[PDB]
């Protein structure tokens, strides 16, 4: 995608204080609690029917970790998100069957968590920036989807 | 909400579709699986081929709980009642594919009502989809 | 876009035997039915509180010509759909201030016109093929917004 | 449909924004202008630079009327009846915007609330938003 440079060293600077093991676990439990049918693609997970539940479970902790890990790597290539992101596009099509609406969920969901944890840091302009570069992935990852 | 000129245009457009609604239903299908391939995510056990019996019957079960609905255009909520909870809980279907189908539900009618199709009755027809798309997706959270 | 020469052949094919004038007049008419928060933008038109008075609006038929030949034209182009609009989204952005959620609901009420026109012709891959070029044009005409 | 755990935690909340319910609307407006641009169609009469007098006046109005939403929770329709009227008729916002506005609300509460912003009332909340989406654009076809 395409950020101006200040919003890239504002995207940048924000993410060099993220521990992505804990906004990871938060982001997918959050996708879990507060859009429930996203369960569908976890039932293998475990006890997920209350939110002290959800946030407690440690495969949703370990999966958000590994989710949030191809996130970060990503933020290393802005440039051409789709190759990127292409082998992981073609998996979650054609293995996983998600529907890539989910990509678009959990983007708002992690923009959320980020506002949460860092409070007046995530101004209104750094914002902008991480809904372009979570659109951009939500985008990536859809790209080949058939 | 549905205005009873709303409700006169439904019945009569759903009433010249007849026998035929089965056959519609799984054109609507087909129509979706190609102009919409990301609603394919939630048929990986489907044969999806052109005219295959799978999809030839969901297209019937479709029609049938559209008439249904019709037939109880005032008290949709509790004719749809099963049919909310099963997509609410067991199918899970993300709220944005049901826009995707009615949209092509609403393609497979032009095509076929020539002389019905007007735009009022387009106008209720979609307003009608929009609806049962609201109490499908009614108890998801 | 990216359209296959099956999916370009099928487009043009198809476009051949459109009446612009009377088909961008019944689009923009039964958008204006449809959907009537559309209407925020033509009050300078006169009459659009019934139905019929929509439809055999003059202003309103004058106007849909405009678009669907301007659309028509964009046929033509397909390879570079992102140039041939850039004028026309600066001006729908900075000029007439059209939200770009209208020519998303323009193209899906014009991909029912070609349906009620054409009837078993318009085929299913036929019409996957005009939705591309529908969300294409939609796209191009609401890139330069900002 | 908002269970009673929802109002309750909507109302906890809401209650906690309190006095600076305004403050929070105008940085929800801007947070909006500068994520989502196609809103700024909307508003071409405005200032919409940071720390416009318009945007915090606007805000302040939003504000209220989710406050005013807030204390009729159990009949929304009718308290927010003549602002379904206005966005229907007058100002005639595409729909698909509420749900930006009900986004950079979350943001926006989420940044001021630490503590409150739990995930179930995170989930309330986002059900509150969608309802009042739904009430005021109800009465626009
Ligand atoms: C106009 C709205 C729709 C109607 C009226 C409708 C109706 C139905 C009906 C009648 C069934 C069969 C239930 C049974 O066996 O008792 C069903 C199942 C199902 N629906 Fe829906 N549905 C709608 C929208 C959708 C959409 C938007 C999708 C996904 C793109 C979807 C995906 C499914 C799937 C996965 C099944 C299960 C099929 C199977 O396992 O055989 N539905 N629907
Ligand atoms: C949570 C949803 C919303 C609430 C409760 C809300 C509330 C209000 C209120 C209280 C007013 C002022 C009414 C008056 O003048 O008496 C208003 C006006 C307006 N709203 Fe909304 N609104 C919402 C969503 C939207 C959205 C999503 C848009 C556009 C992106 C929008 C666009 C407008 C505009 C254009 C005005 C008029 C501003 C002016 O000319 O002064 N509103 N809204
Ligand atoms: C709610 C659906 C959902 C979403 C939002 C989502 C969003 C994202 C996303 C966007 C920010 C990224 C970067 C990833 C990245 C990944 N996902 Co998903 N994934 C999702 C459901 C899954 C599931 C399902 C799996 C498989 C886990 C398992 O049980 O093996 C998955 C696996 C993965 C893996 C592991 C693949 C392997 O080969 O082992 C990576 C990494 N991903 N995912
Ligand atoms: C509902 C709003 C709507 C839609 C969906 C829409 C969709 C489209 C569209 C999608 C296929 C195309 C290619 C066009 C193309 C055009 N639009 Co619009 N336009 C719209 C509202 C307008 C308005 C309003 C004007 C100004 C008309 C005037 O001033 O007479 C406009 C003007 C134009 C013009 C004239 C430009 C000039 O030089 O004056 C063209 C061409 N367009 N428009």
């Amino acid at each position: 995608v395409h950020l101006t440079p200040e919003e890239k060293s504002a995207v940048t600077a924000l993410w060099g204080k993220v521990n992505v093991d804990e906004v990871g676990g938060e982001a997918l439990g959050r996708l879990l609690v507060v859009y429930p049918w996203t369960q569908r693609f976890f039932e293998s997970f475990g006890d997920l029917s209350t939110p002290d539940a959800v946030m407690g479970n440690p495969k949703v902790k370990a999966h958000g970790k590994k989710v949030l890990g191809a996130f970060s790597d990503g933020l290393a290539h802005l440039d051409n998100l789709k190759g990127t992101f292409a082998t992981l596009s073609e998996l979650h099509c054609d293995k996983l069957h998600v529907d890539p609406e989910n990509f678009r969920l959990l983007g708002n969901v992690l923009v959320c968590v980020l506002a949460h944890h860092f409070g007046k840091e995530f101004t209104p302009p750094v914002q902008a920036a991480y809904q372009k570069v979570v659109a951009g992935v939500a985008n990536a990852l859809a790209h080949k989807y058939h | 909400v549905l205005s009873p000129a709303d409700k006169t245009n439904v019945k009569a457009a759903w009433g010249k579709v007849g026998a035929h609604a089965g056959e519609y239903g799984a054109e609507a299908l087909e129509r979706m699986f190609l102009s919409f391939p990301t609603t394919k995510t939630y048929f990986p056990h489907f044969d999806l081929s052109h005219g295959s019996a799978q999809v030839k019957g969901h297209g019937k079960k479709v029609a049938d709980a559209l008439t249904n609905a019709v037939a109880h255009v005032d008290d949709m909520p509790n004719a749809l009642s099963a049919l909310s909870d099963l997509h609410a809980h067991k199918l899970r279907v993300d709220p944005v594919n049901f826009k995707l189908l009615s949209h092509c539900l609403l393609v497979t009618l032009a095509a076929h009502l020539p002389a019905e199709f007007t735009p009022a009755v387009h106008a209720s027809l979609d307003k009608f989809l929009a609806s049962v798309s609201t109490v499908l997706t009614s108890k998801y959270r």
